[PDB]
């Protein structure tokens, strides 16, 4: 078998996720005598059943493409990335069609202009990997064929998705022949960060929305202009945060500037004075001056042609939302509530907005039913009043965000008709915490959908390559996460029961969880209950199992916005912007989970129109050190980017492909002169068919041999054995012949 | 597809789409026939009127209520009122939408049998259900426990419910009514 003395294996180690070992005695069917670097010798148990991951030979190690490796597993990937990053400083790497980008914190020269002209024209394999090579593969496919092209970037927001997009756009600008898309888009970045980024337990300045830039090309492939869109914004953060989190930066940047004279009208307090900002208990981010980021946000608005009148509108509305948060209801009786007399937050909210105090005070505590012929003003419980107030705050914020994006688009557009576009998606990756909640559940459902699209695209490209190479295409195995998507989104799924429990009377997180267990507990292999608790459930995702706690879900999922409260706000006359937000029913009833599922279906409609190209970003160390690679963090990021599962899916197939001449060159050491023949293709077909017994392992394509995982390592090992033994025989013969001559010399 | 929700009674008919905040069609449930000799020629004399039409003309008409005491007591007029409800007043074909129908408890079984038979055969409704009025009042008022007292035209009935279980032995029914208050 493949286990021999003088062979290498990976062993699990809690300090560094895998450790290298050498085998001291050949295996034969319950313990191995394992060498190490950490001392000479060790005795290592096998487990009831398992053998360690066997290590690839060092011709394949450090290749530019992870699927050149003959064994494919987490240790080989982690090692190969670590050696490329640490030893050669090659941050870019390939995996199938994906480009893995490992973020150095140090700056590099490699982005410099000339390299743009060096990569341009070159087919994707003909050059070592770099972000320009994907930017070209898009630009070339756009020029060659009708279709638009898309580039999709995933990873924790520190990883540098924005830097990858920025350089892709520089590539486009420099090849296309420009003006001032790039400078404007990067000027927009601080605004979209300020209103869309957030601070999460694992990460400061996380981005809670998916942001899409459509770079527009003329029919001459001149850059016209750009168009921006945003998807999957999480509204729930606005009203509610977990411990050690903040809601969107802009509220803190606004409160930090309370001293400034133009803000004085807002009567802003300390950032933990209000109810929406205080709940996380974490007002100050370590190592940031918020007032400086405020000044940079304002200057970016000015640079995008939002006049100071509109900027004071934006901050006026945000201060309105903050003051609205403090409004506090007293219950008269269990089904009725009222606002106390001359309540200071409501008075300030009405002053800031212009709406007359009596109308807000009346509508916040009642709702209106109307048939066509009659209309009833009905009191509502303090809980329903609070839910309505929070839904109104979420609705104001979501419309303010959509408005600021409409103005950014107004700056980015240009008049010439767009012939085709190339579109660069910055999104968040798969996400898991000690505590997982409705936000993580929506993020994971979005990532399940994106991963489904990726898997289908890879499967299509590989079917086309197999039909091209005359292999039976029925062999290739397709792996489908549709059963999970159906678990989350189909009727009587998790989201659909959550929406039912919202409306059903006396709903709760306990009765929701009980409905989950009744509906799924043993009917679906992917749904599981944690044994020791009844308030949680487990979904087996693409990457990993994830416990989700129920305690947040129903409080966060509820939106309903009472039409009269909007009709009050829309009526206000004090300033232009607040009527301008709400300008153009059933949508008001929709829950946040349903608005999210609709936004994700819009995103999937936008991507399905287009041929994708992928980038993954991984964050190599937790502390921004320039080149330190932490194998624990990189393992977690490689799982969260689905690279390891992609590699698993690939390792099932034929991952490794060789051209007949390059094979013939390498294995001429194995080949015998009688086997050499006037047709090298037939020669290799014969030699290989002898060398590897089971034809299931390999296929003969028109121009390439295909191998299952390990077979190239098998050939390389038999080559190293044969070449070693032949070298031993020749060496011992030469040593004997010379020393025998020295024997004869001593005789003489 | 949004199911229809239809609530019949003596007195008003209330119908609308599920998920709406309030009923889309409300009209008194009457079928009326003329009782005078039509003198003008080309008037467009009509065999009978339903709902608001029968109310406006009513001085000319005999008005007959096809439901007394929550029981449908002539099926032709009731089927006319459903015809008017789906085609004229909601303007939506029943072959698209499930339908939900409402009845007072402790009614005869034949009333449910005939009402379902007419829904499947005569309107071809793809699916239907029949709910109890008192149970639905608890959904509307936002509770899973209470004793409902519900009194319309025709039947008055109490139904106690405790955490989503009815208590059939405690159900009470009475025939005091808006109608007997009128008489
Ligand atoms: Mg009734």
């Amino acid at each position: 078998e493949l286990y021999t003395k003088y062979a290498r294996v990976w062993i699990p180690d809690p300090e560094e996720v895998w450790k290298s070992a050498e085998l001291l005695k050949d295996y034969k069917p319950k313990v191995l005598q394992l060498r190490l670097e950490e001392g000479k010798d060790l005795e290592y148990c096998l487990d009831p059943k398992e053998l360690p991951p066997l290590r690839n030979p060092d011709i394949l190690v450090g290749e530019n493409d992870l699927t050149a490796l003959s064994y494919l597993h987490e240790p080989a990937v982690l090692h190969n990335l670590k050696v490329r990053f640490i030893d050669s400083k090659l941050i870019y790497t390939y995996c199938g069609i994906v480009l893995v980008a490992i973020n150095p914190y140090e700056q590099l020269p490699i982005y410099g202009e000339d390299i743009i002209n060096a990569y341009s024209g070159q087919n994707m394999g003909d050059m070592d990997p770099h972000i320009f090579a994907v930017a070209e593969e898009a630009y070339k496919q756009m020029a060659r064929d009708e279709r638009n092209q898309s580039i999709i970037v995933s990873g924790e927001s520190g990883a540098g998705k924005t830097v990858s997009a920025k350089y892709a756009m520089r590539y486009f600008a420099t090849v296309s022949g420009s003006a001032n898309v790039e400078e404007k888009v990067l000027a927009s970045n601080p605004i979209m960060e300020s209103i869309g980024n957030a601070k999460t337990t694992r990460n400061d300045n996380s981005s809670r929305f998916g942001k899409y830039i459509e770079i527009g090309f003329d029919k001459r492939y001149r850059i016209i202009g750009a168009n921006m869109r945003t998807y999957l914004l999480e509204k729930s953060r606005v009203v509610f945060q977990a411990e050690e989190e903040r809601n969107y930066h802009i509220f803190y940047q606004l409160c930090a500037s309370a001293a400034l004279p133009e803000f004085k009208t807002l009567r802003l307090g300390n950032a933990n004075y209000f109810h929406y900002t205080k709940q996380g208990g974490s007002p100050v981010i370590d190592g940031i001056d918020d007032a400086k980021e405020m000044v940079n946000t304002r200057q970016a608005c000015t640079l995008l042609g939002i006049s100071d009148s509109y900027q004071m509108g934006i901050f006026r509305i945000l201060a309105g939302i903050l003051h609205l948060g403090n409004v506090e209801f007293a219950s008269r009786d269990s089904d009725s509530c009222a606002i106390p007399p001359k309540h200071d937050p409501l008075t300030i909210f009405c002053d800031l907005m212009g709406v007359d105090y009596e109308e807000m005070a009346h509508w916040l505590c009642h709702r209106k039913l109307a048939t066509a012929t009659e209309t009833y003003i009905k009191p509502i419980s303090k809980l329903h009043a609070i839910n309505a107030r929070d839904a109104l705050a979420k609705h104001i914020y979501a419309n303010l965000f959509n408005w600021i994006v409409d103005h950014v688009n107004k700056a980015l557009h240009s008049t010439v008709k767009q012939h085709s576009f190339i579109g660069v998606l910055d999104i968040y990756g798969f996400e898991t915490f000690e505590i997982n909640s409705f936000e993580q559940f929506c993020i994971n459902y979005a990532n399940e959908k994106l991963q489904q699209q990726f898997n289908m695209h890879v499967f299509k490209l590989e079917q086309e390559e197999y039909m091209k190479e005359q292999i039976p295409w029925t062999l290739i195995d397709f792996y489908d996460n549709q059963p999970c998507i159906n678990l989350i989104e189909a009727k009587m799924g998790v989201l659909d029961l959550l929406d039912e429990e919202c409306k059903m009377p006396k709903g709760s997180d306990d009765t929701w969880a009980q409905k989950l267990y009744n509906t799924h507990l043993n009917k679906c292999a992917l749904f599981e209950k944690p044994r020791l608790s009844n308030k949680a459930f487990i979904i087996k995702h693409f990457a990993d199992k994830v416990e989700y706690q129920c305690e947040g879900f129903l409080e966060k999922n509820k939106d309903t916005v009472y039409e009269e409260q909007i009709k009050v706000l829309k009526s206000s006359k004090k300033f232009k912007l607040l009527p301008e937000l709400f300008q153009d029913s059933k949508e008001h009833k929709k829950t946040v989970g349903h608005q999210f599922r609709n936004s994700l279906h819009l995103l999937m409609e936008t991507l399905n129109a287009t041929t994708p190209h992928y980038v993954r970003c991984i964050k190599p160390n937790d502390f921004k050190f320039p080149f330190t690679f932490d194998e624990k963090r990189a393992v977690q990021q490689l799982r969260a980017c689905g690279v390891l599962e992609t590699i698993r899916i690939s390792a099932a197939g034929f991952p490794s492909r060789w051209t007949y001449q390059e094979f013939f060159s390498r294995y001429r050491v194995l080949m015998k002169q009688k086997d050499v023949l006037s047709d090298r293709k037939q020669t290799c077909k014969n030699v290989l068919e002898k060398l590897i017994l089971d034809k299931d392992k390999y296929q003969f394509g028109k121009t390439k041999i295909f191998f299952r995982a390990g077979q190239v390592a098998y050939l390389e090992k038999i080559r190293a054995d044969k070449l070693r033994a032949a070298c031993i025989r020749i060496q011992k013969t030469i040593r004997g012949w010379l020393m025998r001559k020295k024997y004869m010399r001593m005789r003489r | 597809t949004t199911a229809l929700v239809c609530d019949n009674g003596s007195g008003l008919v209330k119908a609308g789409f599920a998920g709406d905040d309030a009923p889309r069609a409300v009209f008194p449930s009457i079928v009326g026939r003329p009782r005078h000799q039509g003198v003008m020629v080309g008037m467009g004399q009509k065999d009978s009127y339903v709902g608001d039409e029968a109310q406006s003309k009513r001085g000319i008409l005999t008005l007959k209520y096809p439901i007394e005491h929550g029981i449908i007591t002539n099926w032709d007029d009731m089927e006319k009122i459903w015809h008017h409800t789906f085609y004229n007043e909601l303007r939506v074909a029943p072959e698209e939408h499930p339908t939900l129908l409402t009845e007072a408890p402790l009614n005869p079984k034949a009333n449910r049998e005939k009402m379902t038979q007419i829904m499947f055969e005569t309107f071809n409704v793809p699916a239907m259900y029949v709910a109890i009025q008192a149970v639905l009042s608890l959904y509307a008022s936002g509770r899973t426990t209470g004793i409902v007292l519900d009194s319309g035209d025709g039947v008055t009935h109490n139904v106690p419910i405790y955490e989503g279980y009815a208590l059939p032995h405690a159900i009470m029914r009475l025939d005091l009514a808006g109608r007997d208050l009128t008489d």
